[PDB]
């Protein structure tokens, strides 16, 4: 037959028809761990796709790593881009990064610069408004700006401006002079995203020449990645002898670091709920036990050793958090993906686009397995002290 | 007293004891972790909205109107006619620059404001947050300009030293190219948030327009009302008053986010914390169901005295009530014990966890501040009983329907 | 002269299918106020599942208990409730006391549910405190005394509202005869002055003839009905 | 003559100093396979603890229980439990049985334990069924059952699995006599057929006499040793 314990341990959970209450009293448990792990999944779905939201539109349309060499510029020569090639990298096209001042005539800022080669699509491109995008040959100061930055600049096409270096400065008796270009606007970007803001394009070969390199070179190449949240791990690779890494987080890392951080916050402050479900099986057992002494002790005569009533009342409490596991997550993935759908009928608080909603199943796993073991450890002390008791002091 | 101190006699009448008692203190356990996880949040929160109270919306313009196509001929008339409109605490004119401070080869560029002193007193309680300095002595004619913190440090500069301002002065003539580099001496230090004082810089309104070779003229008009949640339509009937030429601009736009992140905030904990009481009252039910199972004698005993159908669901809805009961003391002891000393403790946490939480320039603020508001308090308290007295209702009207002859014989 | 309660054809069946046995037919008894009967009877010969009966506990199959022509069926079981608190007096022969409740309340907690003012009641449990004559350890658990006292208890606690009918079924079963003659006299009086009537249900004979007139319930048929005239 | 079972200065205190009650203090046995002894006595006078303790289910202060060389102190708990599942049947003073559990799972219980394959245990149950006489009442709810027949059900458990020896305090407690007859002649079979030695504890002198032997402990001391041969 199959091992003993199971047959009790499956039959005891169920039964009792006189009455259909004492069936929900023990399930009690398991529908607490599912409301626990719906919240838990829903949450962190929307999360997420608020998250995947702000990758696709900050991360989306800005140098996600950028490989240089040790000393000044990169030298293409060096290291074709057909000799770089890495795991979890699905595209490196070359490129030139900086950040320079803008002047107009009637306000300044700051900006940064992304030096191409014009014949190459950019994730902006199909954002870009009466622009060619092969227009940016070199020689001619082709630059397009950002719709935020050219709006508080106050300037379109046709209109000069003065683009300035400091860092590249050099020293003459008439003290240090920075690097400056007189640039002529041929459009304007519109890409909705904070980019807009501070992102400004340039021929690759007037960028290069603008920082006092020597001609031909390059900053660096510039590489996509298929899911950038692991870059610290990508950090971890072999890199080609003589250059350096360099990525996102510089600029942007604290921000994204913040909404991990805050997601975590949630991650605990939602996980409560099964903790405290956890609670709720001890005292399940606490009263099975006592509504069930009076009988184990017959068991305990019979052949079934202590460390099999161990895992006779363990199977059970391990059954309801498998039960309550489940069906918590199959819930949760259908309350995802379709909350788009229900939330217009009642009262919806966010104005426009009515919510994102990803959903990755490695958190769905991790968090089922979670609560595998959170149940496991609170079903396991009064299984033990079950146990540990002898007859005599059960019947007298 | 009251006929229904027999259930406290229940509530002490605990026998057997061991692994009986034990789930007593889990249930407590519970019942203290939800609740005081609730109140550290309320208290949060509250503690957030006051700092963003007295940090930063006393500090930026409630209101901005600005003119489209010239610099005002006639500011002070608009100004001394929006003076008396009413909802209006007060009005000011200020200039806004934009330009080059560069000092030991590093260069910033920057925002610039140039306002009245006695007029901005009034106007916001900025300069009672500068750390120490000259905040009403600071007056025209003396090149003086104000830095706040962040750009003081990152452009390595200090107090009574020297910085170069470049301003384009753009022109219709030819000057409107290399723009003018005026001179100026650094004054002051501000410390306000972590994003506001990385932009600020602050300019004697004279000086402001002596240095832009303009007319006698502002570049804008900073408002102050009385009440800052209906700042919009305010504004706009302010602005309707004088010319159609201005443009307004309300806070509320730029910082709404704020109020709104911090109430659902607020909504998440409070919806989430019910769940979590709403658990623990499942705890209670099984615990009233262990009662009942084994005070049947009692109960059977009490009803062939005569008593009546609704006193046995009295005894027990009091006894749920009261096991509720200690366990919500129990946790809003330690919901008050913090929210008062809860900043040491967070730093306290942060030192030992070597993990900034909210610093690096993205919040507001970088510490964590706390305010106690008793209403909240006396709220969560009663949630936490509706929800134990919910949870008891069931147990008390299924003990009530059981007839001690039925299961005798 | 029986007006208050009148007892006519009990009738009750208490098991499954199959075993289903009519262990009661026209059980039917005269109790007059101002008189005392006795029920006799063997251990396990039926007698006990109709006493039970008898207090309402649980509905009849067939026959009634008739309160001056008004039918108890026909109204609330709240109705039962003030019958069992303020008119009648029942009695297990289990102790059934309250381990929690001291002395003072486990006596007053049918005042208790009596709902009146606490001075009265509280004098009332008193007086019949000093009857009864445990007034050396009042306020100290039950828990810990003797058996006949916590019976003497009981009964006690039975007799404070002064029912109009008083089933007691066996007083002394557990009880000495040092305190049985003692509330033999207590319940004595209580009955010539007062006036309650008494059923008390009793196994041993000798104890059965200390009673007037005398019934005899066996295997739930009243066949012997003994009078002294 | 005795093998299997050797009782070796039986001694049991189960709680502090000076309250200390002797029950159990330099007890020895002589137990013979394919005898009946049978031990009468009062309630409380040490007639369930002693017997629970030739279970091997608690440690005795002094002297052990050594069954065919091994004594219980060195014993595993593993080895008490092949044990108790394969040589020894006991029954308790009352049915215990498992009302989760139907009257044929309840019966086949330990044959599962002996994990063998479901045909022979079901036709062991069955037989067992047979023999106790409930052909009809196979799978109905222990709940809907009465006494005796759950009493006697626990019983048939209890010697399922061919006890050598089947312990039984008091079994027939809530038992008629004319099923009381008929389940002794049962047990008279197994003893004639299979050997298993019975030790009954009852209270009524009439059944324990005609046992074959019989020894007899008041207050905790073995008085009386009488055997027919």
């Amino acid at each position: 037959y199959q091992p003993v314990a199971l047959f009790i341990g499956l039959r005891y959970m169920r039964g009792r028809a006189a009455d259909r209450f004492g069936r929900f009293v023990s399930w009690l448990s398991t529908i607490g761990i599912t409301l626990g792990v719906m919240a838990l999944v829903t949450v962190l779905s929307v999360m997420n796709g608020f998250e995947r939201e702000l990758q696709n539109n900050i991360l989306g349309l800005m140098p996600q790593a950028i490989l240089s060499s040790e000393h000044g510029s990169l030298n293409p020569q060096q290291l074709p881009e057909t000799a770089v090639k890495l795991d979890g990298v699905n595209r490196v096209a070359p490129i030139t990064t900086g950040d320079v001042v803008l002047q107009s005539a009637r306000s300044v800022a700051v900006g940064v610069m992304l030096g191409i080669d014009p014949a190459q699509k950019d994730p902006l491109t199909p954002y870009l408004v009466n622009v060619k995008q092969t227009d940016l040959e070199p020689g001619k100061y082709n630059v397009i700006l950002g719709e935020q930055l050219a709006s508080q600049l106050g300037v379109n096409r046709g209109d000069q401006i003065r683009v300035m270096v400091p860092s590249a400065s050099q020293f003459t008796p008439m003290g240090r002079i920075p690097s400056q270009r007189l640039f002529n606007v041929i459009g304007t970007f519109a890409a909705n995203s904070e980019v807009d803001g501070y992102e400004m394009l340039v021929n690759i070969e007037d960028a290069s020449r603008l920082m006092r390199y020597p001609a031909g070179n390059i900053t660096g190449w510039r590489l996509w990645l298929d899911e950038p949240l692991k870059v610290d791990s990508l950090s971890q690779q072999k890199l080609p002898e003589g250059s350096k890494w360099q990525d996102w987080r510089d600029r942007k890392g604290e921000l994204f670091q913040a909404v991990r951080m805050e997601k975590n916050m949630m991650g605990l402050l939602l996980s409560l709920i099964v903790a405290v479900a956890a609670f709720n099986i001890i005292t399940s057992l606490g009263l099975m036990v006592m509504e069930k002494q009076g009988e184990v002790a017959i068991l305990q005569t019979q052949g079934l050793t202590p460390r099999q009533i161990m895992m006779v009342f363990m199977v059970q409490g391990a059954s309801a958090g498998i039960i309550g596991a489940i069906l918590g997550a199959a819930l949760g993935a259908l309350l995802a993906s379709q909350l788009n759908n229900l939330m217009p009928i009642i009262g919806v608080l966010l104005d426009g686009a009515a919510l994102p909603v990803a959903i990755e199943p490695l958190q769905v796993i991790v968090i089922a397995l979670v609560a595998m073991a959170i149940a496991l450890l609170s079903t396991l002390y009064p299984s033990w002290r079950a146990a540990a008791t002898q007859p005599a002091e059960a019947l007298r | 007293p009251l006929s229904l101190l027999i259930g406290l006699r229940f509530s002490r009448g605990r026998r057997r004891g061991g692994m009986v008692s034990l789930i007593s203190v889990i249930s407590t356990i519970g019942i203290a972790l939800g609740v005081a996880v609730l109140i550290v949040g309320l208290s949060a929160m509250n503690g957030f909205e006051r700092e963003l109270n007295n940090r930063i919306l006393a500090v930026v313009p409630h209101g901005e109107i600005e003119a489209v196509d010239q610099p005002w001929t006639n500011w002070q008339e608009a100004l001394d006619h929006v003076q008396k409109v009413p909802g209006i605490a007060a009005a000011a004119p200020y200039i806004n620059f934009t330009g080059l401070v560069e000092s030991g080869a590093n260069l910033r560029a920057i925002q610039v404001k140039g306002v009245n002193p006695q007029q901005e007193q009034r106007l916001s309680a900025l300069p009672s947050f500068v750390q120490g300095d000259a905040w009403r002595n600071f007056k025209a004619g003396e090149q003086q300009i104000i830095i706040g913190k962040g750009v003081a440090d990152a452009l390595k500069v200090k107090q009574g030293d020297w910085v170069s301002i470049m301003i384009p002065n753009s022109n219709p003539e030819h000057k409107l190219m290399q723009p003018k580099r005026v001179r100026l001496h650094v004054a002051g230090i501000l410390q306000l948030s972590g994003q506001l004082d990385h932009s600020f810089a602050m300019i004697p309104l004279a000086d402001a327009q002596q240095y832009l070779d303009m007319g006698s003229s502002v570049s804008g008009i900073a408002l102050k009302m009385t009440d800052v949640f209906n700042a919009n339509k305010l504004v706009r009937d302010a602005g309707e008053v004088t010319n159609s030429y201005v443009y307004i601009k309300s806070w509320i736009g730029t910082y709404g986010y704020m109020y709104r992140d911090i109430q659902m905030i607020r909504a998440i904990m409070y919806l989430a914390m019910v769940l979590v009481i709403g658990v623990a009252c499942f705890n209670i039910v099984s615990t009233l169901v262990m009662a009942v199972k084994d005070k049947s004698g009692d109960i059977a005993v009490l009803r062939t005295l005569g008593a009546k159908d609704g006193l046995i669901r009295a005894i027990f809805v009091w006894y749920g009530l009261l096991a509720g009961l200690f366990g919500s003391l129990c946790g809003v002891i330690i919901g008050v014990v913090v929210s008062l000393q809860l900043t040491p403790i967070i730093e306290w946490i942060e030192k030992l966890i070597g993990h900034q939480f909210l610093s690096s320039d993205i919040y507001f603020i970088d510490f964590l501040p706390s305010e106690l508001h008793w209403l909240d308090v006396f709220y969560v308290l009663v949630t936490a009983l509706l929800l134990s007295l919910l949870a008891s209702w069931y147990p008390a009207r299924r003990a009530s329907n059981i007839d001690p002859a039925r299961v005798l014989s | 002269n029986k007006i208050l309660l009148q007892c006519d054809n009990l009738c009750k069946r208490y098991q499954e299918g199959s075993v289903q046995t009519d262990v009661l037919h026209n059980v039917s008894f005269s109790v007059g106020e101002g008189e005392m009967m006795a029920i006799v009877g063997s251990s396990g010969s039926g007698k006990s599942t109709l006493l039970h009966l008898l207090g309402g506990l649980d509905t009849p199959t067939s026959g009634d208990v008739i309160f001056n022509g008004q039918p108890m069926s026909k109204l609330s079981s709240a109705a039962k409730a003030e019958l069992r608190n303020q008119k009648l007096g029942f009695i297990y022969q289990f102790h059934h006391l309250l381990p929690d409740f001291t002395a003072l309340e486990n006596v007053a907690m049918p005042l208790l549910i009596g709902k009146k003012k606490p001075a009265e009641i509280n004098s009332r449990a008193l007086e019949m405190l000093k009857a009864v004559g445990l007034d050396h350890r009042a306020n100290h658990r039950p828990s810990e005394l003797s058996g006949g006292e916590r019976q003497r208890v009981a009964i006690a606690r039975a007799l404070v509202n002064n029912p109009r009918l008083v089933l007691a079924d066996e007083p002394t079963g557990n009880l000495d005869a040092r305190n049985a003659d003692s509330i033999f006299q207590l319940l004595g009086e209580l009955n010539r002055l007062q006036g309650t009537a008494f059923l008390v249900v009793t196994h041993d004979l000798q104890l059965a003839k200390r009673m007037s007139r005398q019934l005899e319930m066996r295997d739930g048929r009243l066949t012997a009905e003994l009078s002294l005239m």
